[PDB]
């Protein structure tokens, strides 16, 4: 959920040739291919209904359903560290939900705020000034920076330009195939 | 309120009129059928029809109502759109034989809805006058009927009547479809020049004295309605936008032609 | 003009024939295998001009199941009563697909044209063609198909007929050229609706204003046609690698299986040599997948010719009209 529903919600908008073929989709095709769901009861849906909001980031909504009724059902009690594994989890919920609007909701976002982003989700400014810096180099995102002002101008334009590149998801898988045709021929 | 106001058919009623009339089984003068459609209880919205066996003359007429039920059986199966609302004949209106086919359809006996197609050398008279028959008390003779007019409306699938618009282009001179959109540019040109020749006489009539009466704030209202949608006011950043779209659209069809070549290089290396 | 090979003719679609199609245009069946019916006319002056044709109404809500043929012959006896015979000169369809020829009905209409050489199959699609040339096309399963038969069989009798090499798309016949004189009455309605009753003619003129307002005429079409490319053309290339995984790749070490034992023993068998060369399930090109293969990679060609006339004449009208 933190190495798949985050690492791979970047290339899932029409760039499929990095899909790791052993993940939650073991079970994510199951507890989604059901005609009825509500407030989850099992482990996996109670490990999903905060994941589904970890797509609509909601730092509030996702942190509030790994600590709902698990401290009886072995999350907090059992992991023999009384409260701290949540202080770990909460942090990897707080932080891994600032790395989301960055990767998902950036379309009309040109001028954005990175002081108020610290006020929204309550992580340390340096522990947000690090990953907001990481967001550019580590994930090669189309967004510019002058971080004496603590800002990230985007100038992304890819939206109906990645559609003709979503034609190159397959226009490559035409002319990437002619590379493989005459390997067999001779 | 009276139900006899309007029939909103469309030219597919005239389709199963004319093909049926011009094959006819040599039913020389009078081809007739039973019309099937819907009603708005004021309007009569109709989709289709069919020509039946008849031998209408003085004083013999036949409408095989067993066969009209057979055709309705096949028609309701074809599409569930329609009920047999009455009968449509070719020429002409109120006859003593119409009222014989009335009592044949008062075996059927919904609201009598008739559609009389004049077969004459005219223009001013309509090629169809749709009729309903009220009063309609009638426990007497054959059927006391009173032919009240249904206005002839073509109100269905607009792209169908675009199909009919092409049929009316073929009515003038066909007009085969290979370069449809290619020579719809010639159609769009002819339209834009009729607008020009319209606007010119409107101006030059008042340039002398007393012209552009029915144009000033109607054609002038719909001259600023031209520039509402084309052109965009005067943005040269919109020139840049659509010459950048030209870059996009050329490059869509550009690799379309790279796939065109690749069609042959893929499936015809098969032929070695 | 539109004469075919040894028997078959052009089709003349009169203006009330397209109306017999556009009465069931797309109503009851959006993404369904709509068989818009059987076109019946007669062998007339070089072009079998259509009389009538009614849509053969399969179990029409979700799926497509061919009806009782009681309807077929009883309806076309219903026609026999005051009209022409069931002179079924083919079958016709819509079918929410501009620029295709289907696999199952390809086989069905080949077998139709096998019974009667003098037959064509009309495909009228509405402005879903993308406007978008050639809405009506009367395709026929070709006379090369007709010669080498039956029929285009897959594992054998595929390359064994692609040796002479059947033509696949040939004589997509012309449709509507002449004043058929089923017109003078339509001209008599045309003049009436061009005259004082000019509400409905202008309704259709105005109707095309909103087919470009909100519709993705290009975007949704080039999307579905591009996903037809990624699926069809690329699995076609996997078929190209897999028929190579068999004819030469596997065959190469079938040869090294034959040769490494000095091609058998003098005094005895020659068990291993005869046992080996176990021919892979493709021994000759798998050229019936690849038939519709070519025809559906050319469906992409006439779909990219669609995409051509979409972008070219739209941006033609932009750069010619706007400059004000």
């Amino acid at each position: 959920y933190l190495v798949s529903a985050m690492l791979l919600e970047i290339p899932y908008m029409a760039a499929h040739e990095s899909d790791a073929r052993r993940r939650m989709i073991s079970k994510q095709f199951h507890h989604q291919l059901r005609v009825g769901e509500r407030q989850p009861l099992l482990g996996p849906p109670e490990s999903m209904r905060e994941h589904v909001v970890a797509a609509s980031k909601a730092m509030k909504m996702g942190d509030w359903k790994t600590c709902h009724s698990f401290i009886i059902n072995e999350k907090m009690n059992g992991k023999v560290w009384d409260l701290f594994p949540e202080a770990d989890k909460v942090r990897t919920m707080l932080v891994r939900k600032i790395q989301e609007e960055s990767l998902r909701t950036y379309l009309f976002t040109y001028s954005s705020v990175y002081d108020s982003i610290s006020m929204e989700t309550l992580s340390d400014m340096f522990e947000l000034d690090l990953p907001t810096v990481h967001s550019i180099i580590s994930k090669m995102i189309i967004n510019e920076e002058l971080m004496a002002s603590l800002d990230q101008p985007t100038q992304t334009v890819v939206m109906h330009r990645t559609e003709p590149t979503a034609q190159q998801n397959l226009a490559l898988q035409l002319a990437e195939k002619l590379g493989s045709l005459v390997e067999n021929n001779e | 309120f009276p139900g006899g106001r309007v029939v909103r058919l469309h030219p597919v009623i005239l389709a199963s009129i004319v093909d049926s009339y011009e094959r006819r089984n040599e039913g020389a003068a009078r081809v007739i059928g039973t019309l099937l459609g819907t009603v708005d209880k004021h309007s009569v919205e109709v989709t289709n029809c069919f020509s039946v066996p008849h031998n209408e003359s003085e004083d013999e007429v036949a409408v095989d109502m067993e066969f009209a039920k057979n055709m309705y059986e096949l028609h309701k199966k074809v599409s569930p759109n329609e009920l047999i609302l009455g009968w449509y004949a070719t020429g002409h209106d109120i006859t003593e034989h119409s009222v014989l086919i009335h009592e044949y359809y008062s075996r059927e006996a919904p609201n009598p809805i008739h559609l009389t197609v004049d077969t004459s050398l005219q223009n001013g008279r309509m090629s169809i006058k749709a009729y309903v028959s009220t009063s309609m008390g009638v426990p007497g003779r054959t059927m006391g009927v009173m032919f009240t007019p249904l206005t002839v409306k073509y109100a269905y699938y607009d792209t169908e009547r675009i199909g009919v618009d092409l049929i009316m282009k073929t009515c003038f001179s066909p007009n085969r479809v290979i370069g449809l959109s290619s020579d719809l540019q010639q159609v769009g040109g002819a339209s834009a020049r009729i607008q020009d020749a319209l606007s010119t006489v409107l101006q030059y009539a008042e340039d002398v004295l007393s012209g552009k009466v029915s144009a000033d704030n109607t054609v002038g209202r719909f001259l600023m309605s031209l520039v509402n949608q084309v052109p965009k006011i005067v943005p040269d950043d919109f020139e840049t936008m659509l010459n950048s779209n030209i870059n996009d659209l050329l490059m869509v069809t550009y690799l379309a032609n790279l796939t065109q070549s690749q069609i042959a290089l893929n499936e015809k290396l098969v032929n070695l | 003009g539109g004469s075919g090979d040894s028997a078959v003719k052009q089709v003349q679609i009169d203006g009330l024939v397209v109306l017999k199609i556009i009465k069931h245009y797309q109503e009851e069946g959006q993404g369904t295998e709509v068989v818009q019916g059987v076109l019946l006319g007669l062998v007339v002056e070089d072009r079998l001009e259509i009389t009538n044709c009614f849509p053969f109404p399969q179990h029409t809500e979700d799926d497509a199941d061919f009806d009782e043929v009681q309807y077929q012959m009883e309806m076309m006896r219903s026609l026999r009563h005051v009209n022409i015979d069931h002179l079924h000169v083919g079958w016709y369809q819509s079918t929410y697909y501009g620029s295709f020829v289907t696999r199952a009905l390809l086989d069905s209409q080949f077998s139709y044209q096998h019974a009667i050489e003098e037959s064509v199959v009309l495909i009228y699609d509405p402005i879903k063609t993308a406007q978008g040339s050639l809405s009506l096309k009367a395709y026929r399963l070709t006379p090369k198909l007709m010669e080498v038969c039956k029929e285009k069989d897959f594992s054998p009798e595929a390359l064994k007929k692609a040796n002479i090499t059947f033509e696949h798309m040939f004589e997509e016949v012309p449709i509507v050229i002449k004043n058929s004189h089923l017109i003078n009455v339509l001209m008599w309605e045309l003049e009436k609706k061009s005259a004082v009753a000019d509400k409905h003619e202008l309704l259709s003129l105005a109707s095309s204003n909103h087919l470009g307002k909100n519709l993705q005429l290009l975007m949704d079409r080039v999307d579905e046609m591009s996903q037809d490319i990624v699926k069809y053309n690329t699995y076609m290339r996997n078929t190209s690698k897999q028929q190579q995984q068999k004819h030469q790749y596997q065959q190469r070490r079938q040869q090294e299986n034959m040769q490494r034992q000095s091609r058998g023993e003098p005094p005895l068998p020659e068990e291993d040599l005869s046992k080996l060369f176990k021919p892979p399930q493709p021994p000759a090109r798998m050229d019936s997948l690849l038939i519709a293969g070519q025809i559906n990679t050319y469906c992409q060609n006439i779909k990219e010719f669609t995409a051509q006339n979409l972008g070219k004449l739209f941006m033609a009208q932009a750069l010619q009209e706007y400059n004000n």
